[PDB]
């Protein structure tokens, strides 16, 4: 989902915390995007991705849980939200879970992140009425017999 | 040895026979000097290197093998994968050392029966124009020549003309 | 059975070369190993030879100081290092099996060629 | 029967809240299915997917 023609009706570049911090100021993720209302609105959200490339296509989201529902009203101006991500053999609805959660980073609220794989001719789609950390960058992945992931300190 | 033959009633090596495995050494007029047998060695080494080569082919090359994880609430499935790997490697170890430790007996047992052999195999051509003496040695009645040394050492020794 | 050597090669004189031959079936063998030299236009010429179990290598006397032979046994190949790179080191190279364990005059098995050019 | 009995089931997922009015008249419905050490409740998610 390119970044500039996406999302015409949310704000794009507001979405930092301190508790992912670059260089001695707030940043975020480089692949995920937090979305946030644009003066006072936060319209429905619907977006489809139909597997063009040939591969196995791997997805990642993310959803987010405030602390409190002030939190919830400067964040996304809705209090009752729902998030529904939908493909052709997924299918999951999701509504925030508002509590305080001891400290944890300077962070009492929380985030889930989730993926799934699409195969070639599949769609997914996302829709969302808040709290939705939206994908940026998806992987077309090419498989091999033969590979591993080990754990070592030795020197390369 | 099962064979008493090797540190048996021929009690030592010898270091100036360099060519193979069992052999003799003569002594006549025209001089000394020592001779490997080369069918015996030849036998010897066929069974010694098939022995090796079935050895090798019998384990296999082993794949990529890469551990797993779990999380705190999956507990007793890494016990279980813990299980196997543990119990593959032991047998493995156990199949192998014992492999090795039986084979080295009967490789021992071989040549053993190989000395014995070749001394037998003197023994019934020499029957009665030789003295046996007791080290696995013989001593001739008649004069035995370069001639005679080498037909004793091809078989062919003939019995009738030295009566 | 039958006996590879490796690629040809071209180098340039005062330098060394090891050439190499792989045989098939077991990696252990029961018959000994040459390595026959000939130069286009002439007979052909022995070099050396090495015995399987008891390690023993054999040079022809032209041969002495600058032809090195060894085994792999585990891996079934057998390597020829010649030093000191002459102009006349420019012929082909063959590999020999030998019937048994010695290093006799009868080779039967012979292997391709390998062509090594000094320049 | 004196034997162990096998039971099945289904829960039905529509796509618009017009659909759920012209099939079951109720727009908020439940279903709860209990037995002796069986359990749940189950509540409809009314969402469009990818037509298969
Ligand atoms: C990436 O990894 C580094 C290294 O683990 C993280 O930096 C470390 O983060 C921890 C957690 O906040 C810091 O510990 C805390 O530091 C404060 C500041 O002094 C202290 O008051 C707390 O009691 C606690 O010890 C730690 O200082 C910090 N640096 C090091 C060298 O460990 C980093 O946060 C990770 N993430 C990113 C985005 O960099
Ligand atoms: C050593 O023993 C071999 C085995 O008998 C002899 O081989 C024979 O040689 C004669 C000629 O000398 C041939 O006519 C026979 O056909 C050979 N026999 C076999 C089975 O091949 C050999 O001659 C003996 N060596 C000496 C010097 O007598």
């Amino acid at each position: 989902f390119p970044k500039e023609s996406s999302w015409p009706k949310h704000s794009t570049t507001k979405g930092v915390t301190a508790a992912c911090s670059h260089a001695g100021k707030s940043s975020f993720y480089r692949n995920l995007l937090w979305l946030t209302k644009k003066e006072d609105s936060y319209p429905k959200l619907s977006n489809s991705y139909v597997n063009k490339k040939g591969k196995e296509v791997l997805v990642l989201w993310g959803v987010h849980h405030p602390s409190s529902s002030k939190e919830q009203q400067t964040l996304y101006q809705n209090e009752n939200a729902y998030v529904s991500v939908v493909s052709s053999n997924y299918n999951r609805r999701f509504i925030p879970e508002i509590a305080e959660r001891p400290e944890v980073k300077d962070q009492a609220g929380r985030i889930n992140y989730y993926w799934t794989l699409l195969e070639p001719g599949d769609t997914i789609i996302f829709e969302a009425n808040g709290n939705l950390v939206a994908p940026w960058y998806a992987f077309a992945l090419s498989r091999g017999f033969g590979s591993g992931i080990i754990t070592s300190n030795a020197s390369m | 040895g099962l064979f008493g033959a090797i540190a048996g009633f021929i009690e030592g090596g010898w270091t100036g026979m360099i060519d193979g495995w069992y052999g003799y050494h003569h002594q006549n007029e025209q001089g000394s000097g020592y001779a490997a047998d080369q069918k015996s060695t030849q036998n010897a080494i066929n069974g010694i290197t098939n022995k090796v080569n079935s050895v090798i082919e019998k384990m296999n090359t082993q794949f990529t093998a890469v551990g797993k994880e779990f999380n705190n609430l999956e507990k007793r499935m890494e016990n279980l994968n813990k299980k196997v790997d543990d119990g593959f490697l032991d047998i493995w170890t156990y199949n192998a050392e014992l492999l090795v430790l039986l084979e080295n007996e009967r490789t021992l047992d071989f040549h053993d029966s190989n000395v014995k052999n070749l001394y037998e195999k003197v023994k019934i051509q020499l029957k009665n124009n030789a003295k046996e003496i007791g080290n696995g040695c013989f001593e001739f009645y008649h004069k035995c020549d370069n001639e005679c040394m080498e037909s004793v050492r091809n078989g062919t020794y003939d019995y009738p003309k030295y009566s | 059975v039958q006996l590879v050597e490796s690629g040809a090669e071209v180098k340039k004189p005062g330098s060394s070369v090891k050439v190499s031959c792989k045989a098939s079936g077991g990696p252990f063998r029961s018959y000994a190993i040459s390595w026959v030299r000939q130069a286009p236009g002439q007979g052909p010429e022995w070099m050396g030879g090495i015995i399987p179990i008891f390690g023993t290598t054999k040079y022809a006397p032209k041969f002495q100081g600058r032809v090195t032979i060894t085994a792999d046994d585990f891996a079934g190949t057998v390597y020829m290092e010649l030093s000191s790179l002459r102009s006349e080191d420019t012929a082909m190279y063959y590999c020999a099996k030998h019937m048994g364990y010695q290093v006799r005059e009868t080779m039967d098995v012979w292997g391709k060629g390998t062509t090594v050019t000094v320049s």
